[PDB]
Formats: structure tokens, sequence, C-alpha cells
RNA sequence: AAAUUGAAGAGUUUGAUCAUGGCUCAGAUUGAACGCUGGCGGCAGGCCUAACACAUGCAAGUCGAACGGUAACAGGAAGAAGCUUGCUUCUUUGCUGACGAGUGGCGGACGGGUGAGUAAUGUCUGGGAAACUGCCUGAUGGAGGGGGAUAACUACUGGAAACGGUAGCUAAUACCGCAUAACGUCGCAAGACCAAAGAGGGGGACCUUCGGGCCUCUUGCCAUCGGAUGUGCCCAGAUGGGAUUAGCUAGUAGGUGGGGUAACGGCUCACCUAGGCGACGAUCCCUAGCUGGUCUGAGAGGAUGACCAGCCACACUGGAACUGAGACACGGUCCAGACUCCUACGGGAGGCAGCAGUGGGGAAUAUUGCACAAUGGGCGCAAGCCUGAUGCAGCCAUGCCGCGUGUAUGAAGAAGGCCUUCGGGUUGUAAAGUACUUUCAGCGGGGAGGAAGGGAGUAAAGUUAAUACCUUUGCUCAUUGACGUUACCCGCAGAAGAAGCACCGGCUAACUCCGUGCCAGCAGCCGCGGUAAUACGGAGGGUGCAAGCGUUAAUCGGAAUUACUG
């Protein structure tokens, strides 16, 4: 980095609204693709960046979904960009997940375009967008705050023509600052694990530079770069510091983001990379020693021991950070769950075997099962299930956890009795006789005894006997008689309640 | 085949073996009649059967469908046993 | 690859003058030489066996400033010629070329010798030889080359040199700055004080 | 002249002893890993695990001097014009330098990878007899006269693709008759029978149908007997363990005859005999590629079979043959299986144990690099084209070897630290200071060798009608290096950018203080830790190694502790 050259690169553009303000559509129609709803779950639970050529310049487009399970995608993709675009609908109007994206503007002090995006629904109208949001310091128009408004029909394909120019304007205004040579840097956008290619990473480089033989260090992992990769583009010779291309041959998967530093020789890097894991080894360790010393006693003061564990792979990087956060949120006092093991992809043998010595469920947002994978899997009782969007991931680890609980708070009752001129016996040790005042008392159903409205004992009857029938069920107004073992003493006055379950 | 001449290669050594099929197939049958003549009994047929066999089984040979050898050994059996009968 | 710590301590472990200095000094106004170093110098080894036999090879290591690695390959060779392996150990060590500038006077130490070797300051045959362990023949003749002829270290180590006992297998011209290698030194070339056969035990238990 | 001319013991049972006997250490060695640390270079080594699975590129082509040929680009041309009258752009025509697709030839059986299978259609040693063998080689002769086809292409048509369907039509060194036919095959012999192909370079009278004839040389083709190399086959010995495996065997062992192979042979079939193997270990079970050699040992042995070289076996799994001199084919074919990819849903495609690279497994093993310049392989008359063989470069202290991280001088011997009986000792000539050097790294300058050849001309010989051509050998001219910023040499700046690791109770080189108090902890073996701990942890001091040092793993040694030597 040295020289101080100044050349002018193409904008950065991050897009985050509530789910549903086809958000995608923009991207799309421009890009004249459309492989929105060509995916499952309909919408986009992943991010990528996409360069596109168009007049005047050139500019590229990033986008993150808008949900409350992604809180950090949401914060990297704003700082990293020059320029953020927030999408607001007539009808939606504001909602709690968009404003959640005006901070995110604001605290990356990135200045902010808008556009509507429904002109098309009659019921949908500019002023009530305008009006609500002024409230928020974000998001004036011609008030003096040098923010525009853009008016597209998203479906249509309505210009556009001006929030294209403003976007554009909005760069040029603001002064482009970038490198065509020197020492590269940047940002890793998602990072995932492919089977023949390895391990790679979606890598947005600040100052634009690359080459086969120049090594890259990313966090704390260093390696050679093998081949490169752009967008649809399987080679690329060269790339800029504007388009974003696919970094491969890394040593293993990095972290979800962080900032990416190429260096002249790999040796000298190796120490430095080392490093980083020591660190964060040590981290490791101390969270460790805390939480477990936190308690400050061997056990649980209560009764919420009871817990269900769980083990997930993700073939992206970005999900297992991201989502866990969300997994965390579905957390309670009664049940607690935790991850173990997050994995950066597929599956393994080192991971069926983790979900071998505790019980959990294995689960993925995307993942095969391989061919040494399948044979343990079959064998010991698992459980793999795969799971295209985290919406009914999330559902059904609550159900595990929702199943979980065993709770009888009974429990209708399916007969009340009054016992009276108790009687021995041998057996049970006592034989209380009794009149039954309402309902039917039967044999398996549990009862509860009380006295005085307080409860003197439990249990569930062994014997409902009258006199030498010993009849299974006995019904209300009918002379009845009843022993329990382990109860013993027999009082007059005292009512059991029999309950079903 | 995945390699241009790999390619060539079998389609040739199709062509070359219903090539070598066709006169082989001919060349058994002529041998096969002298067996057959041997085995009811007739010098003449045995013969006579033996000298269309002879040149052609020659030239087989010279032609590399057979060794020289083999047939040598087809005219000396032959020879040898219809010479045991008449 | 080179011990470069304090020298005298070396002396003082060993129990005797190591030259690792000119000799411009008495060695006993420079260290408490009769006394090892350290806190507990005064204090006597009552020393093993093994003992004697480890410092024996220290002390001729520390002589010739060879490190164990190539020391010990020195006794595999001494070993593998013919004759007298004790014997044929110190006259390889004495075939240094570092060591062979030495004794022609052109370095005030085998130390310096080395340096004047390791920086192109010397000669075998009217050919640049710059690696230490460079092991000189018969007939060679090394020299000063002629850039170096005026460096005062030189002039000051050939007149200590005048001083030393002379080596009777090496022809030194001071004038010129050049000398040669006539022979290979006898074992009674070399100090007496000297227990190689110690070595020779140490080093075939 | 020399070339196995070589061999160590220590700790630990006991109150002590001698013996017995195991455990443990000093040593060499390693395709290593991990922990701390880490400057340069030369040479080597680098998936030991999953013969687990593999995206992408590349790893086998080449010849227009066999052939019909033009579609690309390159000129050339009657004739269209760029025309500003020698510069030219396009319409045309293979006219030719070349060359996509096609037929044809030679190579795809080599080179490279792996060690799954195999205790024997293996390997090693040593011998046999019944055989084939492309290219290269010696010998002697042929190379005559014909015929019917076909890809390409053309027309019509089906497919999403892969790849097809009709009918035309044409060439050859493709293919087949016919002739010729022995020092060949069959046969006692008499006899009977078998092949082939052209293509180029140059040219004197001579001339035509201007194609060439004809003259000449090169080269390829056919036959037969040899050489050389390669391969097949047979016998003997040796080449792991187990009896908690003792009996095994119907193509089984042999004989006759037919068939079969390149060739001997139960190789195969029919018939006949009833044999064959086995305690000198058969059968069955477990394991395993064998060797040269490698490591260790004084030796005898023990352990072992990466890197290099020889043999074998395998090529996703099981089976099969086709082509071919050679294969039952590593990037060929067919069937079945397992698996994966493409699809417009009807159908297609593929096999990294080649080189990179990816996922997976693992304590752990590298770059999707440069070049055919050199050696070597394929094709070609050559020029040349191809060559992940190979030469090189990158990565890793993985190992071996070399060198540096300065040299000399420097005393009451400072400050600080540490111990101290407060006298002093030590760190320590160490540091600071003083001169001095500049390897290596940095920066500029210059500059071997790996290069032999091949190309134009020229001259001489052998050729021949010939000074052509061809080929050989001399001559000159201009040229060919991936590595490469090469090795190496000169210059500049300044000690400047370059020291860590383990150990210090005995075995075992290296001792003190403070902290702790049977705790926290150490520990290869003995054994340390409850108030003086040289054994824990820190410090100062010291010992041993040094770009490494320790720990773990592993073979042999010591172990005369499987003892043949003993």
């Amino acid at each position: 980095d040295t020289g101080a050259a100044a050349e002018p690169r193409a904008p950065v553009v991050t897009i985050m609204g509530h789910v549903d303000h086809g958000k995608t559509s923009l991207l799309d129609y421009i890009r004249s693709t459309k492989v929105a709803s060509g995916e499952a779950g309909g919408i986009t639970q992943h991010i990528g960046a996409y360069h596109v050529e168009t007049e005047n310049g050139m500019i590229t487009f990033l986008d993150t979904p808008g949900h409350a399970a992604f809180t950090s995608m949401r914060a990297r993709g704003a700082q990293a960009t020059d320029i953020v675009v927030l999408v607001v609908a007539a009808d939606d109007g504001v909602m709690p997940q968009t404003i959640e994206a005006i901070q995110h503007a604001k605290a990356a002090q990135v200045p902010v375009v808008v556009a509507v995006n429904k002109i098309d629904k009659p019921e949908a109208d500019p002023d009530r967008v305008k009006n609500e949001l002024s409230q928020y310091g974000i998001l004036p128009e011609e008030w003096g705050g040098e923010s525009q408004f853009v008016h597209v029909s998203a479906k249509a394909g309505t210009g556009i023509d001006e929030l294209l120019d403003a976007i554009l304007l909005q760069a040029e205004v603001l002064e482009l600052k970038a490198v065509r040579k020197g020492m590269a840097s940047g940002a890793v956008i998602e990072s995932f694990l492919d089977k023949g290619r390895g391990p790679v990473a979606t890598v947005l480089v600040r100052e634009g530079t690359l080459h086969k033989g120049d090594i890259v260090l990313c966090g704390f992992e260093y390696g050679r770069v093998r081949a490169m990769r752009n967008e649809l583009g399987q080679e690329v010779l060269e790339a800029g510091p504007s388009i974003p291309v696919e970094i491969l041959g890394l040593s293993g998967v990095p972290a979800a983001g962080d900032e990416v530093t190429v260096v002249r020789d790999e040796k000298k890097a190796r120490e430095v990379a080392l490093y980083r894991q020591g660190k964060f080894r040590e981290v490791k360790l101390a969270r460790q020693q805390k939480s477990k010393l936190e308690n400050m006693f061997a056990n649980m003061t209560e009764g919420e021991v009871h817990e269900v564990n769980i083990v997930l792979k993700a073939d992206v990087q970005g999900s297992v950070e991201a989502i866990s956060d969300s997994l965390l949120k579905l957390s309670t006092d009664e049940v607690k769950v935790k991850i173990i093991g997050s994995g950066v992809g597929g599956i393994t043998e080192t991971d069926a075997t983790l979900a071998a010595a505790s019980n959990a469920i294995l689960v993925g947002f995307n993942v095969r099962a391989d061919a040494s994978a399948r044979k343990v899997i079959e064998a010991e009782s698992l459980d793999l299930r795969y799971y295209s969007v985290i919406y009914n991931l999330i559902d059904e680890v609550k159900a595990a956890m929702s199943g979980m609980l065993s709770p009888e708070l009974k429990q209708q009752i399916i007969g009340l009795a009054e016992v009276r001129d108790v009687f021995k016996s041998p057996k049970f040790g006592a034989i209380a006789g009794c009149m039954v005042t309402e309902g039917v008392v039967k044999r398996h159903n549990p009862i509860r005894v009380l006295r005085d409205n307080v409860v003197i004992y439990e249990g569930e009857l062994e014997s409902l006997r009258r006199f030498k029938d010993d009849v299974n069920e006995v019904r209300n107004g009918m002379e009845c008689g009843i022993g329990v073992k382990n109860y013993n003493d027999v009082r007059t006055g005292d009512v059991i309640e029999v309950f079903e379950i | 085949a995945n390699i241009k001449s790999a390619k060539k290669r079998a389609i040739q050594s199709e062509k070359a073996r219903k090539h070598n099929a066709s006169r082989r197939s001919m060349m058994r049958t002529f041998i096969k009649k002298v067996y057959a003549a041997i085995e009811a009994g007739d010098k003449a047929a045995a013969q006579k059967a033996f000298n269309e066999m002879q040149p052609i089984v020659d030239r087989q040979a010279a032609k590399g469908l057979i060794h020289k050898n083999k047939a040598a050994r087809h005219k000396a059996n032959l020879t040898a046993q219809i010479n045991k009968l008449a | 690859a080179r011990y470069l710590g304090p020298k005298l301590k070396l002396s003082r472990r060993e129990g005797t003058d190591l030259f690792l200095k000119s000799g411009v000094r008495a060695i006993d106004t420079k260290c408490k030489i009769e006394q090892a170093p350290g806190q507990h110098g005064a204090r006597k080894p009552r020393l093993s066996d093994y003992g004697v036999q480890l410092r024996e090879k220290q002390k001729v290591r520390r002589i010739y400033g060879v490190l164990e690695r190539q020391f010990r390959n020195y006794y595999k060779e001494a070993a593998r010629l013919k004759g007298n392996t004790g014997e044929n150990l110190l006259a390889l060590l004495e075939g240094r070329l570092d060591n062979v500038v030495y004794r022609m006077g052109f370095g005030a130490t085998r130390a310096e010798a080395r340096q004047l070797v390791s920086h192109k300051a010397i000669m075998v045959n009217g050919r640049v030889v710059n690696i230490a362990s460079y092991q000189v023949s018969p007939n060679d003749v090394v020299s000063i080359r002629e850039k170096a002829k005026k460096q005062s270290r030189v002039k000051a180590a050939l007149e200590l040199a005048e001083q030393r006992e002379k080596p009777t297998w090496l022809e030194v011209d001071a004038g010129k700055m050049e000398g040669t290698f006539k022979r290979k030194p006898e074992r009674s070339d070399l100090s007496a004080d000297i227990n190689e056969h110690l070595i020779v035990e140490l080093y075939s238990k």
C-alpha cells in the first residue's frame, strides 16, 4: 500500500428490509435473471454479491435478508458497503424489522437511499411512507436532509431510472477511493465448504489486486490460492477492488466474516495465523471455566437439570453463527438446549460419533450423507434430518423441547369419595371403607388423598374391592371399599380424589 | 472412448473384426468338410476336400488371420488320418 | 552455529588457558583464571570418570571453535582413517583453515582468523576460500589477499605470532602475508596436556 | 598400495550379601508428529491413514513424402478493379505454403501411478526344451495383371443432446481375386499349395495425348533363412505363522487317441488303468507383493522392503473377449454391479492407484506453477509436432552438510540482579567505551556452463548419363537456456537485520536462595513433597545442545533376557 494512488471504483451496495418488500426482485430484474422463487422456501435465506454492467460506469449489488434470526449478517453487510438501500412498501409501511435496519445504516455512518416498492397497487401511497418515516431522522425528503426517494414498480420494472441515478449520483457526490495495484485487503462475504473444490470463501477486496501465486491470509487461516471463480464465470485471471471473486485454496473454512490481508511470503504468515488460534483457544478455555464455575455449586439449585442436545453442521459458515443466536432465543429456564460441534459443512465420522455418545438430533441447513456416514447412522439408532429453511428447523427443535416435558396437573377427577369405618388387611395394611359421593372410581387411575383441604397423602390405587367381589369399577352412591400400599394412617372425615390422566 | 485416436481405433478394430470373422468362419467351414468326409470313410471326398482346404489355410496364414504353424497342423493332421483309411 | 558468549568462562571451566584472547595480557589479570564461573566456582568437583572424559572433549572443542555435530563427525573420520584414532582427530582439527590462518599468525585468535576466512580475506593457492572448516593439505599456500593486506589486525596478529612458539610444519613470510602448510603436524608437534584417548573413550562407549 | 584389521557398562528386590530374574537408562536409526523457538544456502525427502470418493485443466499423439481433398489463413492468377497507374481488395479457381473434418499408416501393450490380490500360471538362485517376436539388422530373390467397395462429400430427413436414417457418389500404401512360388508349409517321395504397394527428390539426347514417359537415387511393400531385443513355457532348491487345522484329491494321477496352442503339457474331450498328494506338514485357517538392498549388531543374528533399480500383480467392483507382433488393454470395446453427472423427460455420459487440485479420514505429508533448452520416448525424409516422462521452479527446519547471527581491545572489576556468616563472592571482559572487519541477508554493476544440434549457403568424395538430387565429412555466416534477478566476480551502507530449547537428587555433565508444606505439583528407573526441598514452582548461577531443542511414537542395540556362534 504505497504510492498513494487513487482510482475510482464501483460502489458496493446492500439492501435491507422486512421480509417481502420484493428486495430480491429488484436485483433479479436488473440482472435479468429472475432466480427468485426458483429456490426452496421462496425467499432468500443466503447472502450473495453480483456485479452488473450498466450505464453509467460500473456498479455491484449485495443483499441480505431481513429476519429476527440474522442479527450478524445485516450488521456486517452495512459496514462493508459504501451505500445502503432500504426497501419500503406503502402497504407494509414501517415494521420492527425495518427500523432494525435503520440503526444499521446510521451506526455504520453509511449514506442511505430508498425506494418505494409498490406503485402497482391502488391502496399503496407514497405519502404514508414519507410522513411515518419522517418521525425518524432517517429518510427526509426535500426538507434539506439530502435524502432522495425513488418510486419503482419492482414488478412492472418501471424506472428505476431514478433509483439507479440516485445510486450512481450518491456514489458520485462522495469521493471514490481505491487503488489498482498494491497490497490487497478486504472483507469476507460468505464462506462454505465444497467436496471437490475444497474450502472456499466469497471475498470483497477493498484494494483490488490478485494473483494465483500470491499468498492470502484470512483470519487465523492461511494458504496459497489455487484458483479464482467469479459468479457464473468459472475462471478469472485478475480481480479489481470493485468486482467480488470467490477465493479458493485456503487451508480451512474461515470465519463467516473478517478482514483478509495478502502477504508476500507464506512462511512469515504461518506464525501469525497460529498466533490468532492461540488467543481464540485461550478465550475458549477461559469462557469454558467461567460458565462452569459461575453456578458456584456442585449442581443446579432446582429441577431444570433435564436438557436436550443437538448436533448441527451447515454447508455455509455464515449460518452456523447466525442461526445459533436465534436458536438460543428459543431457550428457556425449564428446558435448556445447547449446540455441540457446529460444522463447516456436510457430515463426518467424528460428527456421527459425537451424536452417538450423547443422544441428540443431527440436523443440517443443507447436507448430504457420506458413504462412510450412512454406515454409522444406519447401524446405531439415530436421526438424520435436513431442512431447506431455518423456519421449519426453529419450529421442530421447539417441538422436540415441548415433548420433553412431563407435567401432570391433576387432570380432571374421575370420582371423589369419602372413606369411613377403616378395616384391617394383611396385604395392604389397611382397608378404608368408602362411599362415593360423585363420579366413578377406577382401578389404575391415580388418586389424591386430602384432609381438611390439604393433601395428607398421594398415590395410585392398587386394589379396589367391595365385599369379596373385587370389582374394578365403583359408581357414585354405591358402597365401596379401598386399600393402598404405603399409607399408614386412615382417619374419618377426609376425602379421596381420584382423577384420570 | 475419450481420446480422438482411441475412438478411431475402436472403429477400425470393429471393421477388422468383421473382416476376420467372415474369412475365419469360411476357413473353418472348409476344414470341417474334410473331417466330415473322413468320418464317412471316403478317400476321394476327403482328398478332394483337403485340396480345396489346402490353399486357404495357407493363404489365411500369409494374411495373418492365423499363424503358419496352425495351417501346417491342419494339413498334417488331416493328411495323417485320410491316409490311414485310404 | 558459533559460540558467541563470554570466552574466559570457558578457560575457567576447563582449568586452562584456551588462547581465546590475543595473549597481550596475562590471563590472570583479566579473570580469576583458576576458578570456575558462577556462584559455586570455589566448590571443587569430585569428578566422575565420565566427567573427566566430557571436560577433555569440551576443552579440545573450545580450543578449535567446533560445535558437537561437526566434532563428532571429526571423530568418525579419525576412526575410519588408518592409524591411531586419537592422533587422527588432532590432525583433522589442525588442518582446518581457520586454524591454519591462526597458526601463520594472520589472526590474533582462531575466532579472529575465522572471521578473516568468512569475510573473504584468505586465499588458498591464489583461490578464495571462505569456509572455516576447509581442510588444508601439504604444500598448500594460504595468503592474505591483496585488499585485506593493509588491515591493522593482521600486522598485530603477526607480531603476537612472532612471540608464540613458531610452528614447524608452516613456512610463513610475514612481509608477503603468505605462508605454506609444509606437512601435517605430527602428534609431537601438539600440546601434551591434551588427552585424546579420553575423547576416544568418550566416543566409543 | 588399500578395500568387515572388531566387541565397555549403569540404576533398581536386601539391614547388608552373593546368585537368580525382570523392569529401566547411556547408543545408533526415522518418509515422522506435537510443544517452545526459528536467519541464509546446497543436496535429498514429502498421504505411512481411506486399493475412500473425486469438480476443473492438463497427462497420446503424429504423417499432406499413402489418399480423395478444401474450411479456416496465406499468398499467388486469366479476370473482376482497389486505381492516387504498380502500391492494390474481391468475385472467382487447391494453382501452392499449409491445413479442420475423413479414409489410411505407425504409436494408444511404452513412459507414469499403486500394492488391493497372490504362501504361487509370484519372487530369488540355477538350470532346461517344445516357441513366437513390431520397430532395428545380415543374406537372396519378388515387386506382374486385374476387380468390386467405402468414409469424407452431395440431397432428403429424426434427435434437447449423445448420436443417427435413407439414397447418391469417389480415392489410396483400405479391401479381394488371378498370375508368379522356393533354401517356405504339407508329404517317404511323386507331387500339392501360399504374397506384395506405392510414394517422393533431381534430370541429359528423344518426344508425344504436356499428365508425364524414359534416366537416376532415396524410401516403403512381399517371401524365406538368420542376428539382436522382448516374451511364453518346464524342472530343482530356497522364499511367513498355526495341529486349539491330519488327512487331502473325479480332470483328480497316469495311459491311449482326437482336438487345441506360437509352443511342451489333463490345455481339452472320449476311452482305459487306479492312481496322485501328505507328519521332510498335505488339506484347511491367519497374514503378506518378492528381490537388490535398508536400519541395527564386533559378528552370528534381529528388524525391515518409502525414496533408487529389477521382477510380479492391479487400473471403480465382478466377468468377457475384439483388434493387434504384443493386451485379455492405466486415460479401448462389451455385459452385469455399485455410484455420479447432463436432459427440453423421450434419453444420454463418466471412472485421478498419471500431474496439479478438492472433500473425507488422520498426530501428519506440498503448487490447480515454468519449459520442452537438456537427456529420453511416439510419429515424420525432414523441418517439426506431442511428451505433468523429464528438466526445473513453489511450499514444509523433515533430514543431511555448510555458513552466519560479528573480531579485537576493554577493571577495582560500574549500575542492576543473585548469594553472603555484611568482610565480600558472583553474573563478568560480560555490558558501556575504544578501535576494526562486512561472510550471509539488502542494494546496484557485470557475467561462465548445462549447446550437442538444427538452418542457409559452400567445397570434396561415394552415386549416376550427369556438376542434379541424395548421403557423409570438412568451411564460413546468422542463430537455439524453462531454470534466470543462475553459479561466480566487483562495488555501496553500516554491527548493522539474524538465539533459542532442555536440563542441573543418584544413574548423569551442572547448586543456591525464596515460595509452598503429603498441598500444589514432579516422576525414564529408584523415588521427591508434613517448616533448611540442590527432586514441586519462581529466581540467580551453572551444564549440555544450537537453527534448533525437547516430548511422544518406532526398529535394533546393550539383553549371554530364545543362548547356532552363546
